[PDB]
């Protein structure tokens, strides 16, 4: 059992490391996303003002 | 060279526009029909032809 808790605790560390990783990528994707919103504005602007 | 306007937040949701007037456009039969039908505006047959 104490084996099970040692592996548990290290797996909770691995879980937390998970959370910070996934949140790193996630926040980066929200930054990309903010770009993409400005980009879409630059599509209706690259709408050529129509022509 | 259709002066479309980009309107929809979706692409190609556009407003066609057409302009064809000018000083050399006047009574457009199909175009200038000779000295008349564009070019009395341009050339002004008032010299002596009228008299």
């Amino acid at each position: 059992m104490r084996g099970q808790i040692r592996g548990l605790e290290m797996a909770s560390k691995n879980s937390q490391d998970g959370i910070s990783l996934i949140q790193t990528a996630e926040g980066a994707l929200t930054e990309t996303h903010a770009i993409l919103q400005r980009v879409r504005e630059l599509v209706v602007q690259a709408g050529n003002t129509g022509t | 060279k259709n002066l479309v306007f980009q309107i929809g937040a979706n692409a190609t949701q556009q407003i066609s526009v057409n302009i064809e007037d000018m000083g050399a456009d006047a009574l457009g039969i199909k175009e200038a029909d000779g000295s008349i039908a564009a070019l009395h505006s341009v050339n002004d047959l008032d010299v002596t032809k009228f008299a």
